[PDB]
């Protein structure tokens, strides 16, 4: 006689995430090789820490051409007291449009860890600046004038030979992963935001241009880890 | 690896399951600077 | 005996404390935490989607709003209206008059055993529909996410998103009941009952968790959008707590007298 | 026997007549270990501020009823500075750190007479709101001196008096009658606690470790361990006994672990 | 082929209380830890022998306040022969409405063992009394007065330096195993009253208060264990 | 504004069937006393009760 | 422990049962009185 | 820091690259190719046969 | 014994089948004349 069993409530359903496999209706098939071409992926976070050009909004001088969002800094002469350029930490914000982390962060529901953010000088030799960066964990209004920015948490930095200088946020939280974007903007999606600010006046000398311009990246540290996927927005499609 | 519960047995064996190659006789960066 | 009770501390007595006799042999272990609720228990009944869905708003909502209420249900033992997370507990008992009522839920016999503080489970879904010869679909997506909701043409029908994606789908048999388990997915370490706190750092409704919760089931028809009955229909879910664990004890619901 | 001379920073108190200490949960609850969600070096104790602030709370007379409260936050207390009470250097730390994870030390104040009788009973509830009638203010120092005490409704007893929220005026406005925070008065000595009478003690204490819904919570906004003192049997004297006598407090914090420079907290 | 079988009658069905697991839909994730966070529960019953203040009806002066119901006992000075407090055992009386072991026995259908009632005097320390405290197994009508009470199974108690008097009703029964409620009130479920008497007058000096106070506890013993869950009452939602 | 009863809910089992199925589980004691009696003497409670 | 009949095996590896933690790196009473 | 990024390869930098603090533990896998795609997917509908 | 064809094996543990007792700590005739 067979063997009685006994069928539970999950009959005939297929679930997505199901973890097994099906019967092939065709198989003992071969192959053409594979070992000739290289250059393989394990991991996306091998892909996820190459730098990444962002993007931000024009100031106000709108060229009439298309798309006017400008992956630099057009650092003014005038003295000013209010930062050069100043964007939160919330991964689906108009300036993480299409940094990589943000970009395979925007299909991920939850990350945990470190997010680099680097920027390479490009100017003439003979012109020099000192450029400060500096980041605040959430307060209640933003920190605004160089005393609030000054007393968090910074970097001065030089103009030399060499061209840049790798920045990482730290990683300050109450719960260890965090969320990658806010439906309410909570205290554990956002975390604060970033800003750099020009300490002493760029120098240069006579007959070589003004206004000289930074370029920004934006890279996975170490840590950053992802889980869980979501998902996607079809909305490039349309 | 992936995601299965396979720890004991398949049913078929690994042939009928997915196509191998043919015979022609800790993880890694992507490209360094020489 | 002779002991006093002002110390905070006291411990039990035996019938051999100050009488003459001996101690009884312990009974049965129906006590241990993880197994007193893993119970088969429904929360709530659905309205089934048939269409390009729409969620509710933020906190406040003035009239000519158009969205589908009652749709969805964040399942928590948490007190919820609207398929979102509130704070109290509504029983709409005079509910003659124009404005629609809210979607109330809660997990009534919870509570009335809970003397916890703060608790950790996984759980799983069991879903059963209440109309007769009914074949339906049931969909996900994890806590501290969002449903996405559009529609692409194929073939002059108009169909939605929600039949594909990344997050699990279940197609049911003919008039078959669809169960799963499921894992924590929360951003935050365990699930609190009781909360101080506020969502943001500040003008924030103070007391409720947003983002310490599990996540929500929808139920839709594997239909074209124009294909739609006018008669609507229903459906209820059902979770079982699993692997329980618990932290600091509190006190209990108060009876009445009345 | 029955006296104890706790000192710590530069401070030091006994009661002579005191009963002894109540751990939770842990037999020694000072221990802990920096938080696993941070990445950041933590800001740990520093003897400065290892310290009995004390502060002074409503007295209490004849006038009150049975299961009146009052209750105090924490470390929501030191913020608005009740009752003469101030972090002073600690609320000027805290008030820089995004995050804050510390454990407590409360030893609570009175002394009878010999010819009265009466129990309070101190304890600290944890997780709880207590201190906010649903408008969404939470209350400040002006209004604790019209009352003295809580008088202890049914809207506390049913969870009537937790603050809910604007529900939109698309819906119907609801008739909510439950919320899960609450507090039963039959039942509250489940907590950390000692009954305080007229009886034995005069100033008796409880200790806490740490408890959270994660590994650290924010600064400013959490409020795990209210401490409530309520009253079961009300006092009886005659004409010639000392009129009302007076109730302070005594927190002390233990291993402070604060995360994250920012400038100091305006509120937006 | 496959291996025959034969499913028995229990098709597609699901139990309630059935002893499996069943496929996740989505698995392989991790969690936040857990130990930091100290004081776990691996039995109530740890929880259930806390000490918990009864609730009684007030002697016939209703203050209009709110629930005039009281946690404990004004002795009188007048001479009277009737005891001070006497109430049934019976895990849902009025006396038994928010007991730890009343509430987390309410939800359960069975118990065996022990329960402990102990009680915390109050006064000042210049009075002095003798109370008596008695219990009896169920009589054909309830023992009254100090003979009947004075036969059966009692402790008299003094008032010292110390507060209070542990005592432990003993556990006599016909079947080992107990009811909670009683649908009808047989011998089954109940076990006769408890009583407590003052033996000599409450003795105390001029120009002090009179009628002391005396609070209630009620806490689990050792052998007090629990089985068998039932479906639980709502009526605290309305 | 459907009104539900509470048995589809609670802590002691329930069971749905399939189209036409059938149900069956076992089922253990839970009884206060000690054996089943198939004759009695005795009565329910003390003293006024029906005998048997 | 819980309620299981499942002495001989379960199907799928445990870490698809059910989540583990992270890496850091005969009863007990509830609070003592020193 | 101080390296500049002109040379097409940097590597990631973690707190203690210029601050003080440790490093973060990893969290999760739910990153390698195959098993992120391993997902039940519907890509379109389509009209049934019925003839030649 | 009973009627069974479970010679090979039970699935739950026999804790969960049928309860078992406390712990208190060739036939036979029916009663003998002494």
């Amino acid at each position: 006689g067979p063997i009685p069993t006994a069928p539970r409530e999950n009959s005939l359903m297929f679930l997505s995430t199901l973890p097994d496999d099906t019967v092939p209706a065709y198989g003992n098939v071969r192959t053409p090789p594979v070992n000739y071409l290289p250059g393989e992926i394990t991991d996306l976070l091998q892909l996820a820490r190459i730098p990444t050009l962002m993007a931000f909004e024009r100031v106000p001088e709108p060229v009439p051409a298309s798309d006017t969002y400008v992956p630099y800094v057009a650092v003014p002469t005038q003295f000013d007291d209010r930062p050069l350029i100043s964007f939160p930490i919330t991964l689906s914000d108009p300036v993480y449009q299409n940094t990589l982390v943000g970009a395979i962060s925007s299909n991920f529901a939850n990350y945990r860890g470190c997010i680099q953010i680097t920027l390479t000088f490009c100017g003439p030799m003979m012109a020099r600046g000192k450029f400060l960066l500096s980041y605040s964990p959430p307060n209640g209004t933003q920190p605004q004038t160089l005393s609030e920015a000054m007393q968090c948490t910074y970097s001065i930095w030089d103009i030399g030979l060499n061209s840049s200088w790798t920045f990482v946020v730290p990683y300050i939280s109450p719960s260890d992963y965090r969320e990658t974007r806010a439906i309410t903007n909570s205290v554990y999606s956002a975390d604060g935001w970033f800003s750099l600010h020009k300490l002493t006046k760029i120098t240069l000398p006579p007959d070589c241009p003004q206004s000289p311009c930074i370029l920004f990246f934006a890279s996975a540290g170490e840590d950053y880890t992802l889980r869980l996927p979501v998902d996607c927005n079809p909305s490039y499609v349309f | 690896r992936g995601n299965n519960g396979n720890m004991t047995f398949n049913y078929y064996a690994n042939t009928y399951q997915n196509s191998v190659d043919f015979s022609t006789s800790i993880l890694n960066p992507l490209g360094y600077l020489k | 005996s002779t002991d006093n009770a002002e110390t905070g501390v006291i411990e039990a007595g035996n019938t051999d404390t100050d009488f003459s006799g001996e101690l009884a042999a312990p009974g049965s272990n129906h006590t241990n935490v993880k197994f007193l609720f893993d119970r088969s228990r429904l929360l709530n009944v659905i309205k089934v989607l048939e269409k390009d869905a729409v969620f509710p708003r933020p906190f406040p909502t003035q009239e000519g709003a158009q969205q589908d209420d009652g749709y969805f249900c964040l399942l928590t033992p948490r007190p919820t209206v609207a398929s979102r997370p509130a704070t109290r507990f509504g029983l709409y008992a005079n509910p003659s008059g124009s404005g629609v009522l809210a979607n109330t839920s809660l997990d009534f016999n919870f509570y009335s055993l809970a003397c916890f503080t703060y608790f950790r489970s996984d759980l799983e879904v069991t879903v059963v529909s209440l109309e007769p010869d009914l074949e339906f679909a049931v969909g996900w997506f994890p806590s501290g996410s969002e449903y996405q909701a559009s529609s692409f043409v194929y073939d002059q029908l108009h169909v939605p998103f929600h039949f594909t994606g990344r997050t699990p789908r279940a197609f049911a048999s003919k008039g078959g009941k669809v169960s799963f388990v499921l894992p924590w997915n929360s951003v935050s370490s365990v699930l609190p009952v009781r909360w101080g706190g506020a969502s943001k750092l500040s003008s924030a409704t103070r007391g409720l968790p947003a983002h310490a919760d599990w996540g929500t089931i929808y139920a839709f028809v594997p239909r074209p959008n124009e294909k739609k009955s006018t008669a609507v229909k229903h459906v209820a879910v059902y979770i079982r707590y699993k692997n329980a664990r618990a932290w600091c004890p509190s006190m209990l619901p108060f009876r009445s007298y009345k | 026997d029955r006296v104890t001379t706790q000192t710590a920073g530069n401070t030091a108190i006994n009661t002579q007549s005191s009963l002894g200490v109540l751990c939770a949960y842990v037999e020694d609850p000072t221990k802990s270990d920096p938080p696993s969600s941070s990445t950041d070096q933590p800001t740990t104790t520093f003897t400065a501020i290892d310290r009995w602030y004390t502060g002074r709370l409503n007295s209490w007379t004849k006038a009150v009823k049975t299961f009146s409260f009052q209750a105090v936050p924490l470390p929501g207390a030191f913020l608005s500075r009740q009752g003469g009470l101030n972090g002073g250097a600690f609320t000027a730390t805290l008030h820089r750190h995004f995050l804050m994870k510390c454990g407590w030390q409360v030893q609570v104040q009175c002394n009878l007479t010999q010819f009265h009788q009466g129990a309070l009973l101190v304890a600290m509830v944890p997780e709880t709101t207590l201190d906010v009638k649903p408008d969404g203010k939470a209350k400040s120092l002006q209004e604790l001196n019209e009352e003295q005490w809580v008088e202890m409704s049914d809207d506390y007893r049913t969870g009537k008096n937790m603050p809910f929220q604007s529900l939109g005026t698309y819906y119907r406005p609801p008739n909510w009658t439950w919320g899960p925070n609450f507090i039963n008065p039959y039942q509250v000595t489940v907590f950390p606690h000692q009954i305080l009478n007229a009886r034995t003690s005069t100033s008796v204490d409880i200790n806490v470790p740490y408890i959270g819904e994660t590994p650290t919570q924010s600064s400013e906004t959490q409020n795990s361990w209210t401490l409530l003192v309520m009253v079961l049997v009300p006092l009886d004297y005659k004409e010639g006994a000392t009129t009302d006598p007076e109730i302070t407090f005594s927190v002390r914090p233990t291993s402070p672990y604060f995360n994250g420079l920012r400038n100091r907290y305006t509120a937006g």
